[PDB]
């Protein structure tokens, strides 16, 4: 009888993952402070990874890596492609982006940001930005100070990115999506893809010369389900999943999925965590992680995938919660824990 | 990155390598303290030689 | 020359004393009976050595130690040992009855009772030194004595002698060799009434220690003597630039300015490499850039936490072997640029390093085989608070139902006295995250 | 920290504490005659603790032989090892206390007590550090229960900061002499709770239910309950009489299994049970020793450790074994069944091991628990107590010799609070 807690009631991924596991028939649950557990299933915040690995006779292993967070936060994601040699300012899929803290505290990239600006100003380009922190607070703008404004008018800090003003929009909608993918990183730092992915469609025709009505600017299920008309025409959640994309390629762009988008996705994705693989690696660590992680991307017209953002503790899709959280099982837990592929593992070693 | 003072003998040498540059109570309150916790104690035996006598 | 005075109390201190004394006689060439042929200054001297031991005029070198249990078994195995005739009877001082694991017994019942005579027995050593440094103090987090009377002492050191340094190598409670539930109470309660008091503390989780004997001596299930002599190893190198010539922490103010710029955050890391065992019959002797890098293996540190998600403000490499610098910095080079590890902006990013040419000795007979060199790492990181964080946790959990407190409060102790240094505890984590992490 | 005094009092203390001294001095290698002859000095390191050294190099059990009649202890100088003995330490008075509580603690027992704390003094004072105090006795007679009781009430009086340790024989109407075993245990647990650091809760409920049960006897004897109470008795003093990594007392014992302070009703468990004279050879393997000793069948008091959360547990391995083993198995026990430990006590499960295993064993194991599941014991006594209290039934016996009814509901009252914290704990969470 392996041993677990859940010290995140809110979790829809490892709430399955816990139904699942009782199931086994070999999995008992404790109380959310019974320190002598296998696996603990932790918390957002404030997670204690300091307590972990320190219970004589048990093989501890928790769903989260320490350290993950410079990923999945927008300020610290710029920070680390911008200061990681492997990754580089010379950077191919990310949106060139800074960093800029609120007038309150007054290191921030204003100065450098507005720099680059004006030269899109001299050279008649499109510099239309976004600014996000980490439908909330979302201003897009080809006016500096009009951002500049708007970021000092919330106390926190933001980023200022380049928007996507050309992106592809399938038809019939003429309409913007982003694409989620679903990656497992287990204790040996095997990086999973899962098949399935989703894209989060927008279902109103987008618009190039009214940035700030946002729904056909914004893909986010939340303000899909609120403020647009057109809710679930083409799609039943805006949601499309792979076949039906891979098919409207094939069809209306003569390309496929895994040739078009997927290279791209998993030579990002792959490139992420390799960089920070050694910051938070559990190898020879006196406890383990696995983690989940949602990476969210954007295709422009040419059929450029851009990563806009990791998310490290994602929702599942609907349909897929099953899939997914069996091999979350499969792969993460019990290869830990063994009892009496639905996933493209990421590798590559290229000599030079 | 910079090797200084470095300095050697018969039996080793030292240096430094730098990468980059930088971006009480008394005897008498003790005795009180300590004393304090006696009488505590001997409080709490009294006490008890009291309840014993009952 | 500077003397220094090493003073073992409690279990653990004590027979770690045994441990690092027997390591430093061999260190020096001295025999059990107190003769070292190799020193010509017959009657005393100045060398480097005669910081840690003084001279008879028979030829004698006698440490400058004393042994302070509050019972007898210990010590008296001491008194009829090996170095039987290396210590003077008035440096083994022992009482009857002793702290039953109870940090107020140590502190306030027993301690009061013979404070002063460890006091005068400590100064008979302190009126032998022409220029005394101050103490190295060896003792547990755990034990009754050790927790307790360690403090009391600690409190009179800083009265009686204020102008000298005090170091404490600490051990910190492991509950696979733990003798006791309330180790998490003694552990608070000896850290917050020392800590003004102590001017470098070194920390050996025993559980770090066990499991460096089983993963990496082949030790089923360790002992005191194993544990005992891979901690006085790593005792030996922290305290080698002390007894030996040399320019690198040459006295004990040179341990605080090297590695403790902040006096609260006073708790240095020290990673060990490399423990080889002495029966593996076959071994490939490691080089400088495997046992640098070996330094930043969590499965090396006297405690496990991870550098890698904390700050560091200092960092000293101590090397004994066959090691010259241009191989140090061509593994720092290297190590830099696979490795996690950030400074405090307020800091130079670098290291202090310093090699003795003579490598590790290890006891005839022991676990450790010779190797041909060897380091010790001292690295004031932050990653350091884990191991607080820990013990607080166990003593938050037990002090909620105020479990066993009975027995410090009918010692004489107050239960706010738990509160207090529970608070200093709050206050220590909330430094330590301060320094080394950022919003 | 070294010797020990130990007093057995009544019938039923100075059976058990009879055999007792047969077999530590079977295990320490000395003969009836008090003559040493054994082959480890591990068996003479700490033989202080419970043994006087005299002149011919012979050794005196620390021992004070304590009844208000003189047919048992007469027995006692009659048996196998009485001549052990020191004469001087047989103090008995003629009247008998005619298994009343009252005849033990207030008339009888007053006339004979002083004389007992004579013999006390003298064993004491010549200690060079006495730890304390254990004494042998059951609570449903009236001199164990009565007179014991009243003893260690002078002797903290007396003696107040040296540990006060008991063995005590809870009563059962499986095993039962008289009707009123129920009044004299609840007056006595009353005494114990204010009174003792450490009780070992020998119920004879349970000593029965082994018997009968698990040794197949169909018919027990006091002899076969002694037997049980005689290897429980050796297995919880190991630590004290044999060198050891814990270098135990009963002070430490106190410190880490006592966490508050009426808390301390221990319930013993052995393993492997054995039946006496029955040679059986089978090894038992240290996974075979962690089940059994933490079974319920193996605890000498009639509760039901999974109605209970263990507070705190102390464990003994005896025999050459692996520690290494010895260690998995205690962390599996803990690891597997962690529902069943305090949570709010971490790491409460300590465990020792000694070399020389019990005559007749090649590998056994001892255990101590704090559990408060022992609520259930008291329960009990007190149902049975309050059946009869509800028509003062009996109580002329009492009250012809000074007592009045509301000792007696002062006592209930005392029991039922003791039964009020236990359950209290069972239902903390950290
Ligand atoms: N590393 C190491 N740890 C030890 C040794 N002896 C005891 N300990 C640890 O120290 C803690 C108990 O402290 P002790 O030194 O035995 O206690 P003490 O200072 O003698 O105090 P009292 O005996 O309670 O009066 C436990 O965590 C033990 O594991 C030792 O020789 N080496
Ligand atoms: N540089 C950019 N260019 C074009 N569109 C962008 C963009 N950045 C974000 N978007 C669009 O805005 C939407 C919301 O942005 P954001 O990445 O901040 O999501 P989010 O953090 O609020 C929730 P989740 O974690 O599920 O992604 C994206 O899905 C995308 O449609
Ligand atoms: N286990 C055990 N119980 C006993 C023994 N003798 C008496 N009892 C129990 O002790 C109680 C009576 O106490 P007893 O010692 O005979 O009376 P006392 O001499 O006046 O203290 C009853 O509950 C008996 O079942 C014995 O040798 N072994
Ligand atoms: C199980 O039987 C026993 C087991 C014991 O330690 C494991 C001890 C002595 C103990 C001791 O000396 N310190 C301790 C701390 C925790 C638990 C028990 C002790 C003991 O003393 C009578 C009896
Ligand atoms: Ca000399
Ligand atoms: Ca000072
Ligand atoms: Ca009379
Ligand atoms: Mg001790
Ligand atoms: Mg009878
Ligand atoms: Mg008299």
């Amino acid at each position: 009888m392996y041993t677990f807690v859940v010290r995140d009631e809110n979790s829809s991924v490892y709430a399955e993952v816990s139904r699942l596991l009782l199931a086994t028939g070999q999995w008992k649950r404790l109380r959310k402070d019974n320190p002598r557990f296998n696996l603990m299933l932790g918390e957002r915040n404030r997670l204690p990874f300091g307590r972990l690995g320190h219970e004589p006779g048990l093989v501890q292993l928790v769903n989260y890596y320490r350290g993950a967070d410079k990923l999945c936060r927008k300020a610290s994601l710029v920070k680390l492609i911008k200061t990681s040699p492997e990754l580089s300012e010379s950077c191919t899929w990310f949106p060139e982006s800074y960093v800029i803290y609120p007038t309150n505290l007054k290191t921030d990239e204003r100065e450098v940001f507005l720099a680059a600006y004006n030269r899109r100003r001299e050279g008649r380009e499109g510099n239309v930005w976004i600014a996000k922190s980490s439908g909330e607070g979302i201003l897009i703008s080809s006016e500096a100070s009009e951002l500049l404004d708007f970021i000092d008018e919330q106390g926190q800090v933001h980023v200022i990115q380049k928007y996507l003003e050309k992106p592809l929009l399938l038809e019939p909608g003429h309409r913007k999506f982003d694409i989620r993918s679903w990656v497992l990183v287990d204790h040996l730092y095997n990086i999973y893809l899962y098949r399935e992915g989703v894209l989060r469609t927008s279902s109103e025709p987008y618009n190039s010369a009214n940035f700030q009505d946002k729904t056909c600017h914004l893909t986010n299920h939340c303000i899909q389900k609120e403020y647009s008309k057109n809710y679930g025409r083409y799609e039943e959640g805006n949601e499309m999943f792979f076949e039906e994309f891979n098919q409207y390629l094939m069809d209306a762009l003569n390309t496929t999925l895994e040739n078009s988008i997927l290279l791209q996705i998993k030579h990002i994705i792959r490139s992420c965590l390799m960089c920070i693989e050694p910051a938070i690696s559990t190898k020879h660590l006196h406890y383990q992680s696995f983690q989940l992680f949602g990476f969210d991307f954007m295709v422009d017209e040419e059929l450029k995938v851009w990563l806009i953002e990791v998310n490290g503790a994602p929702a599942c899709a609907q349909k897929l919660y099953a899939e997914l959280c069996q091999g979350i099982v499969d792969v993460a837990i019990s290869s830990v824990f063994p009892l009496a592929s639905i996933f493209i593992k990421l590798h590559h070693h290229h000599h030079h | 990155m910079e090797v200084i003072e470095l300095n050697k003998c018969t039996s080793g040498q030292s240096f430094e390598v730098i990468l980059k540059p930088p971006s009480d109570p008394s005897l008498e309150e003790i005795q009180k303290k300590l004393e304090a916790a006696e009488e505590r104690r001997k409080y709490q035996e009294a006490e008890l030689l009291k309840h014993l006598a009952e | 020359m500077r003397e220094c005075i090493s003073i073992h109390v409690g279990q653990a201190g004590v027979q770690i004393g045994n441990a690092c004394w027997e390591l430093y006689c061999l260190e020096h060439g001295i025999q059990p009976d107190g003769q070292m042929p190799s020193d010509k200054t017959i009657g005393g001297g100045d060398d480097s050595f005669n910081t840690f031991f003084s001279e008879t005029g028979a030829g004698k070198h006698v440490p400058r130690a004393v042994f302070v249990d509050l019972e007898p078994t210990v010590i008296d195995e001491v008194r009829t040992g090996t170095y039987r005739q290396l210590f003077h009877p008035e440096q083994l001082i022992t009482g009857k009855e002793d702290a039953a694991n109870n940090y107020a017994r140590g502190h306030y019942t027993i301690g009061k009772e013979i404070i002063d005579l460890v006091l005068d027995r400590i100064r008979k050593l302190a009126d032998q030194c022409t220029g005394l440094q101050g103490f190295l103090v060896f003792h547990s987090f755990g034990g009754g004595t050790g927790s307790g009377f360690t403090s009391l002492l600690m409190e009179r050191l800083s009265v009686d002698y204020g102008k000298k340094s005090k170091l404490e190598f600490s051990i910190y409670p492991a509950p696979q060799v733990s003798t006791a539930v309330v180790e998490p109470y003694n552990s608070i309660l000896t850290t917050h009434t020392t800590l003004e008091h102590s001017d470098c503390a070194f920390m050996v989780d025993n559980e770090a220690i066990y499991d460096i004997c089983r993963r990496n001596l082949d030790i089923e299930r360790p002992t005191y003597t194993n544990l005992n002599r891979l901690i006085s190893q790593i005792v030996s190198s922290i305290t080698a630039s002390l007894r030996f010539d040399g320019a690198l922490n040459v006295d004990l103010t040179e341990f605080q300015t090297n590695l403790v710029p902040y006096p609260r955050i006073h708790f240095p890391l020290a990673t060990y490499a490399p423990v080889i065992s002495a029966e593996k019959a076959y071994h490939e002797q490691l080089s400088v850039a495997e046992i640098t890098n070996a330094c930043f293996e969590p499965a090396n540190q006297m405690v496990k936490c991870d550098p890698r998600h904390g700050k560091y403000m200092a960092c000293c490499l101590l090397y004994r072997g066959d090691v010259v610098p241009k191989d140090v910095n061509a593994a720092i080079a290297t190590i830099k640029t696979k490795r996690s590890i950030q400074f405090v902006d307020w800091c130079p990013t670098g290291f202090k390093v310093g090699i003795n040419y003579q490598p590790p000795t290890v006891v005839p007979g022991g676990d450790l085989a010779k190797v041909q060199r060897a380091v010790c790492m001292l690295s004031n990181t932050t990653a350091i608070a884990e191991a607080w964080a820990r013990l607080d946790h166990k003593f938050d959990l037990m002090y909620a139902k105020r479990a066993f407190v009975h027995w410090y409060v009918g010692e004489g102790m107050e239960e706010g006295e738990f509160s207090e240094a529970r608070e200093d505890m709050a206050a220590l984590e909330k430094d330590y995250e301060e320094v080394g992490v950022d919003s | 920290m070294r010797e020990i005094v130990h007093i057995q009092a009544g019938q039923c203390g100075n059976q058990i504490g009879a055999k007792f001294w047969e077999v530590i001095s079977d295990e320490h290698g000395i003969d009836p005659t008090g003559s040493y002859h054994g082959d480890s000095d591990l068996q003479l390191e700490r033989i202080n603790v419970y043994y006087n050294e005299a002149t011919g190099n012979k050794y005196v059990p620390r021992a004070i032989l304590v009844d208000l009649e003189p047919g048992t202890m007469d027995s006692v100088r009659s048996g196998p090892f009485g001549q052990i003995f020191r004469p001087d330490n047989f103090v008995f008075g003629q009247s008998g206390a005619g298994n009343n509580w009252a005849k033990g603690h207030y008339t009888e027992g007053a006339e004979l007590v002083d004389s007992v704390l004579d013999v006390v003094r003298k064993e004491s004072e010549s200690c060079d550090c006495l730890q304390g105090f254990q004494l042998t006795h059951s609570l449903g007679g009236g001199t164990g229960s009565g007179m014991g009781t009243l003893l260690i009430s002078k002797i903290r009086e007396e003696y107040p900061d040296r540990i006060m340790n008991t063995f005590s024989v809870m009563p059962s109407p499986k095993v039962s002499d008289t009707v009123v075993e129920p009044y004299n245990a609840t007056l006595s647990v009353h005494q114990l709770v204010e009174n003792t650091d450490e009780t070992y809760c020998i119920d004879n409920e349970a000593l029965y239910d082994i018997c009968f049960r698990t040794l197949k006897l169909t018919t027990p004897t006091y002899g076969d309950l002694n037997h049980l109470v005689s290897a429980t008795m050796s297995g919880v003093t190991t630590c004290l009489r044999f060198p050891g990594q814990l270098n135990a007392d009963l002070r430490k014992l106190a410190v880490n299994m006592v966490p508050f302070p009426r808390l301390h009703f221990f319930m013993p468990g052995f393993a492997p049970l054995t039946s006496r004279g029955s040679q059986q050879y089978r090894a038992l393997t240290v996974p075979e020793l962690t089940q059994q000793m933490f079974d319920s069948k193996n605890m000498m008091a009639a509760c039901d450790p999974r109605h209970g959360r263990y507070l705190t547990v102390a464990a003994i391995f005896r025999g050459r074994m692996s520690m290494k083993e010895v260690d998995e198995q205690m962390l599996n026990v803990q690891n597997k069944n962690s529902s069943y430990f305090v949570e709010w006590i971490p790491n409460n499960v300590k465990t020792a091991v000694c070399d020389i295993p019990p005559r007749g064993l090649k590998m056994s194991a001892t255990f101590i628990g704090n559990s408060t599941a022992i609520q259930e014991l008291f329960k009990r006594i007190s149902e049975q107590f309050t059946a009869m209290f509800r028509r003062k039934a009996f109580l002329h016996w009492y009250t012809g010799e000074g007592m009045d009814e509301m000792e007696f509901t002062e006592a209930e009252s005392n029991m039922n609070d003791l039964v009020s914290e236990y359950q209290q704990y069972q239902d903390a969470t950290a």
